[PDB]
């Protein structure tokens, strides 16, 4: 009926041209600039040479097959309800999951129409509002979404819950767990959840870079986030220039295999016994930065004398590591010594913090081992910094768009960063009111994501610290209690996505939940029917990004990461069109709200009017881009390319720490009360404290954590190989850091395209099960051959897998990607052996620490056999 | 009459699979009249390839991704009986209709890069993206495996052959298989890497890692190679063709040296002590 035309949108992947024909997607590529329209990208003179990006952007695999997700056979047809349930008769919760314990999902479900639907929603929660009150209401996302600012969960997600009801299941820091709870005792960034800042770093380490140690770092994989590969150009670059790369993890990760210099394999939970035995050896060889540490650290002489082994007896030498870690005592040494005297970068994870080493038992003492080294080699000054490569680049920081954490239609200033700039500018008290609510905020009511199970089931619960503890170093350690004092306990349970079994820990808790009597009714508002969808009463379908309209720069988190699309080589904003009509009966997730609004009669409230399209112009005004474009003529061009900020000075991340003078970076902090006349972290002293006086002062209150003590010490980790008595059974060290072809649960599974590519599952006998790599030896112990089926298991459950025999991990140690989509249970869900590949399965959901209310994962013992085909049907 | 060409740099491969991606994309659920129908799930026109080389500690791994060769002198265009032709331009494609029912057509391929699709009952492969290359539409003018790669792998080129050959012997360009004379298109660039091996260790001296050390590698007594051991006392000597080499170390004066057959296989000493 007509031609092809070329479209925008976006993802979690990156930017992408759409090219769309008679109602249907036909391909979706990379972004091709056109320096006719274009400005030109940012230049680098460094080293005699001069560095400049491509004209174009770049995405990530399972963007690149994305086209799968969008028309897959998984994806959720129409509202959906559960036979066996009956809102007026027997409710049967002890059924929920069923056709799943039969191996039959869709079996347990009936079509019913979106008015149905909707109106059963409805009826619920008014009795439950007029029994028990909204905070009976549980609701909570997850993580990440679908890329796209104002149908973002920080944006249409709260502004419609705020409206509605509700208890939040607050999120843990996942993504920052080590350097959250740990980190930021020692040296704050508390508006970085941990981590550090990272202006500038990219001409500072062209310049200036000798080597890099890329610890828990995989810049390829993970790209820091949303940057598809930006980055391969410029460590391409720093190769060339002759700067060595040397890879500290577990697992020879898909960085390692492709520049690697040096490889060292520590076993699972073992990092800080390197990072211990490397300052050793700068204090025993005084080649460290003393000037620097004499100005910038506080408690450090005491540090020092453990680390020597004075107060504990153990001197933390290179053979002691070696032991600890099976990493070669000499080669500890050896990086010790080219560290000290080479102008070096710390890339702790791939971001510039972060790092999957941050979310395991151990993750406190990593987080703070890497700030301790880079401290010693005087972070901030030339060719010396924390830098994961991925960060840095010379994009316009003074050029305003916000990240989707800022916020979007929901201005919701406490749950997302709208009161930093954002909501300033998208309302004005007259025509356009945020939606706040009184619930989600720490005199209300929430619940950790991590115990959700345990709240259900036990009806109490008791921790540290609500959500992304953000605001301030101490309000992580405030205390809470589920439920909150005058709330009520949890009746319905409004889920949006169902990636826990596969994202969170020791999962088939989340299945078992589902049934509990307590439990009256519950809500899953999704775009796949994968995971946790099989367990709800009511199913609503929603459409991915490429089925309605928004608007995004090129990997703009904002918020808990200011200005982290210099994570790109170029700013792109996109205008995300609404490429074809919604799958099957899906409809966007405003849309939904939309609907639930006017049956709440608070639709003027909550829509103002305005439809997704509406709420993008006002966003895009709400911006510098009127500067540049106006609406209509960025609506037309599809994308813009923030022209390049040549003029501006350069602020170094950290040098005017490392100097002792004022703050000069665009940082989003530290607040002007955290400092004295601006100067120094945000740390009580302004000083990197060894001796964490913030923890010290939790502990002198009574709060006693062994295992986070406030000097920053060898704590053994509590699910290791040598310190645990479950190694007696599980003798194998399990890590299990982010997929490489899917972003997390979205790009998996659904019977997209990323599942036939080699390394990410393997087809056995019709079946694609997810894969696990063993180290030869291992292997070859248990006549295991590579492509065999094996069963992974522990106290905690068994995952049934597909062999992968390699010489990438150290003998001892097996990897397996988590966030695995399907959910396939071989008996009884949440009883049995998993064969979809959920490897959460198996991770410990013991907190970090006793107040370190975090995800410990990437530490988990297990074993691992041929599988006999039983369903081991025993948790 | 210009030619198509395309040059692999094997060194550069990361296995993202955005080829792999770009072509399912391309082709699944697509259908391109003239060209070929669409794709069936699990074929691999793109294929590739996986090898890891040496053991732990040691050890790595290197991809070869592996298209259509379009080979020059093409097997199935010979034994296709008119169901495979060869364009002016070097594109080899299989007819979509005159190709289904014949299943021999997959045997004719000394690379087996074509794969039976059971709906369509037709053999099916590489078309180079052939609709897309003869579409002025198609802005980047080049297949979807090079313009999806982030890792500048691909380089794509329609020239002569005289300058083809000119930019084979500059970079030491390399195809597979080049005994069997199919003469392919598609070159690979540090195909030693996935093709060849080599030895490494570790030397150390008083218990450290020694810097420094000068290395030799020898066959038939012959110097082959040589380096000196960087600050974890390593050296590694890669594109090691099958057979047996002598390795002489001088750390400080102090010699060692030790045979190492190399078969299909590379080969990690370990540490020497000295
Ligand atoms: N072993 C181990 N476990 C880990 C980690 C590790 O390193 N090791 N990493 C941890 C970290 S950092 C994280 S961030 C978590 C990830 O935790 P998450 O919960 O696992 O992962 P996501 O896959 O992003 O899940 C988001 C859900 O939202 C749904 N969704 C997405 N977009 C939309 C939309 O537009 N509308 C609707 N209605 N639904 C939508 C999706 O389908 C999906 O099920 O995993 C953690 N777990
Ligand atoms: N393809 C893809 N990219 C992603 C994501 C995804 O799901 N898929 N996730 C996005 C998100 S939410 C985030 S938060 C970032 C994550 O970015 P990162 O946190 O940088 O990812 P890593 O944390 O480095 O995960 C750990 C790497 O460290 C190794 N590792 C794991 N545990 C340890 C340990 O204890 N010690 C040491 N030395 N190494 C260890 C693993 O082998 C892995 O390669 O990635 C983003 N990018
Ligand atoms: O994965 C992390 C990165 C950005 C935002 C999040 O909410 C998160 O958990
Ligand atoms: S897209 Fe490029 S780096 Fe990725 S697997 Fe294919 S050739 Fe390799
Ligand atoms: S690789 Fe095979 S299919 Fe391709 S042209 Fe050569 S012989 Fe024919
Ligand atoms: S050239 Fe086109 S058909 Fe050939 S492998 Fe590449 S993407 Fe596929
Ligand atoms: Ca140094
Ligand atoms: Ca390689
Ligand atoms: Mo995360």
């Amino acid at each position: 009926m007509g031609e092809v035309v070329r479209l925008t949108n976006s993802s979690t992947g990156g930017p992408v041209f759409v090219y769309v024909k008679d109602g249907k997607i036909i391909r979706m590529t990379p972004m091709d600039f056109d320096d006719a329209v274009d400005a030109p990208s940012w230049k680098i003179e460094a080293r005699g040479k001069t560095f400049t990006p491509p004209r174009k952007t770049s995405i990530a695999p399972y963007t690149a097959g994305f086209k799968s997700m969008i028309y897959s056979d998984l994806r959720i047809p129409y509202p959906m309800k559960r036979k066996s349930f009956d809102p007026n008769g027997e409710r049967n919760p002890q059924l929920r999951g069923a056709g799943l314990s039969k191996q039959d999902p869709w079996s347990d479900y009936e079509r019913i129409s979106w008015d149905e639907a909707t109106d059963i929603v409805v009826a619920e929660i008014n009795r439950i509002k007029h029994a028990y009150g909204p905070s009976a209401i549980l609701s909570t996302p997850s993580s990440h979404h679908m890329w796209g600012n104002v149908g973002y969960r920080h944006s249409t997600y709260f502004r419609f819950m705020n409206m509605m009801g509700f208890t939040y299941a607050d999120h843990n820091p996942d993504s920052w767990e080590g350097w959250h709870w740990g980190g930021m005792h020692m040296w704050g960034f508390s508006w970085r959840l941990g981590n550090p800042e990272q202006y500038d770093l990219l001409e500072d380490g062209l310049k200036h870079a000798e080597m890099i140690v890329f610890w828990s770092s995989d810049p390829e994989t993970n790209s820091g986030i949303y940057a598809g590969f930006e980055s391969n150009i410029r460590r391409q670059w720093l190769k060339d220039l002759g700067v060595d790369f040397v890879f500290i993890d577990p697992h020879m990760n898909h960085t390692a295999r492709l520049v690697a210099d040096k490889w060292f394999s520590p076993k699972i939970g073992t990092d800080h016994a390197l990072s211990f035995a490397i300052a050793y050896t700068w204090l025993k060889e005084d080649s460290y930065d003393k000037e620097y540490v004499a100005a910038n650290a506080h408690g450090f002489e005491e540090w020092a004398d453990y680390v020597l082994g004075k107060t504990d007896g153990t001197p933390k030498t290179c053979e002691w590591a070696e032991e600890e870690s099976g990493v070669p005592a000499c080669e500890i040494r050896a990086l010790a010594r080219q560290w000290a005297k080479k102008n070096t970068y710390l890339a702790a994870g791939g971001l510039g913090g972060w790092g999957g080493a941050c979310r395991a038992s151990h993750g406190i003492e990593w987080a703070r081992g890497m700030i301790a080294l880079a401290t010693m080699q005087g972070m901030g000054k030339p060719g010396s910094n924390m830098w994961s490569t991925t960060q840095g680049v010379p994009l316009d920081y003074e050029f305003y768009f916000p990240g989707y954490a800022e916020g979007g239609i929901s201005g919701d200033c406490e749950n997302s960063a709208a009161g930093f700039k954002f909501a300033w500018r998208m309302f004005d008290g007259k025509t356009t009111f945020p939606s706040p609510s009184n619930l989600n905020t720490s005199a209300g009511q929430h619940i950790p994501r991590l115990k959700i199970p345990e709240c259900i089931m036990g009806g109490k619960f008791q921790w540290s610290g609500k959500g992304f503890a953000g605001g301030d170093i101490s309000h992580q350690l405030h205390q809470y209690e589920y439920p909150a004092p005058g709330y009520s306990k949890i009746k319905m349970f409004w889920k949006y996505g169902g990636p826990h079994l596969g994202t969170m820990t020791a999962t088939n808790r989340y299945a078992k939940m589902y049934t509990h009597d307590s439990l009256e009714f519950v809500v899953s508002q999704s775009i796949w029917f994968e995971g946790e969808v099989p367990f709800a009463d009511i199913i609503l379908p929603a459409c991915t990004n490429f089925e309605r309209w928004d608007i995004s720069e090129f990997a703009n988190c904002s918020g808990y990461i200011p200005d982290n699309y210099q994570l790109c080589n170029h700013r792109v904003i996109s205008l995300q069109a609404k490429c074809i009509e919604p799958v099957g009966e899906s409809m966007s997730d405003y849309e939904i709200y939309r609907l639930f609004a006017k049956k709440l009669n608070i639709e003027e409230m909550f829509s103002e009017g305005k439809d997704e399209l509406a709420w993008c112009e006002q966003y895009f005004n709400a911006t510098d881009m009127p500067k540049y474009m106006t609406w209509d003529e960025f609506f037309k061009k599809g994308y813009f390319v923030v022209p390049d900020n040549p003029n501006r000075k350069k602020t170094v991340a950290l040098r005017w720490f490392a100097e002792g003078r004022e703050k000069d970076t665009p940082d989003w902090g530290p607040r002007l009360n955290n400092q004295v006349c601006r100067k120094g972290l945000q740390t009580t002293t302004g000083k990197v404290e060894f001796i964490a006086t913030s923890l010290k002062n939790f502990e002198e209150q009574g709060y006693i954590d062994e295992h986070r003590p406030s000097m920053h010490t060898y704590v053994p980790a509590w699910e290791s190989q040598k310190h645990s008595p479950l190694a007696v059974k599980y003798p194998l060290g399990m890590l299990s850091p982010h997929p490489r072809f899917s972003m997390h649960t979205m790009g998996d599974g659904k019977n997209s395209y990323m599942n036939y590519i080699k390394d990410h599952r393997v087809e056995v006998d019709g079946y694609k099960y997810w894969i696990m790599r063993v180290n030869s030896i291992d292997a070859e112990a248990r006549g295991i051959k590579n492509g065999d089926l094996i069963r992974a298991y522990n106290d905690r459950g068994s995952v049934i897998l597909a062999a992968q025999v390699t010489e990438c991990l150290q003998p001892g140690t097996v990897h397996s990607y988590e966030s695995c989509a399907v959910y396939d249970p071989l008996g009884t869900a949440g009883k049995s052996a998993d064969r979809g590949g959920c490897i959460n399965i198996l991770t410990p959901d013991r907190y970090i620490s006793k107040y370190a209310c975090g995800m410990a994962n990437n530490t988990a013992l297990v074993e691992i056999e041929k599988w006999d085909g039983d369903k081991y049907e025993i948790y | 009459m210009e030619q198509y060409y395309m040059v692999i740099d094997v060194a550069k491969c990361q296995d993202c699979n955005n080829c792999f991606m770009g072509c399912m994309d391309e082709h699944e659920l697509n259908e391109w009249p003239g060209y070929t129908a669409s794709m069936q799930r699990g074929h691999r026109w793109m294929n590739i390839e996986r090898r890891e080389r040496g053991t732990y500690p040691r050890n790595d791994i290197n991809y070869r991704p592996t298209p259509c060769m379009h080979c020059e002198n093409a097997p199935c265009v010979a034994k296709g009986n008119g169901a495979v032709y060869q364009r002016e331009d070097g594109i080899v494609l299989i007819d979509p209709e005159k190709a289904k029912g014949k299943k021999e057509l997959l045997d004719t391929c000394p690379y087996g890069v074509m794969y039976w699709n059971e709906e369509e009952n037709v053999a099916q492969k590489c078309t180079m993206c052939a609709h897309l290359l003869d579409d002025e539409s198609w802005a980047p003018k080049m297949p979807r495996c090079a313009h999806n790669c982030g890792s500048f792998v691909y380089e794509f080129l329609k020239t002569t052959p005289e300058a083809m050959a000119k930019k084979v012997e500059e970079e030491g360009l390399e195809v597979i298989k080049p005994e069997l004379g199919t003469k392919p298109r598609v070159y690979y660039k540090n195909l030693y890497r996935f093709e060849k091996n080599y030895v490494t260790a570790g030397i150390l001296v008083q218990g450290d890692c020694f810097e420094g050390a000068k290395v030799v590698l020898k066959s038939g007594g012959k110097e082959v190679a040589s380096a000196e051991t960087n600050f974890f006392g390593e050296f590694k000597f890669d594109a090691l063709d099958n057979g047996e080499y002598t390795v002489e170390i001088d750390a400080d004066g102090k010699s060692y040296s030790d045979t190492v057959v190399i078969d299909d296989k590379s080969v990690d000493l370990g540490f020497i002590k000295l």
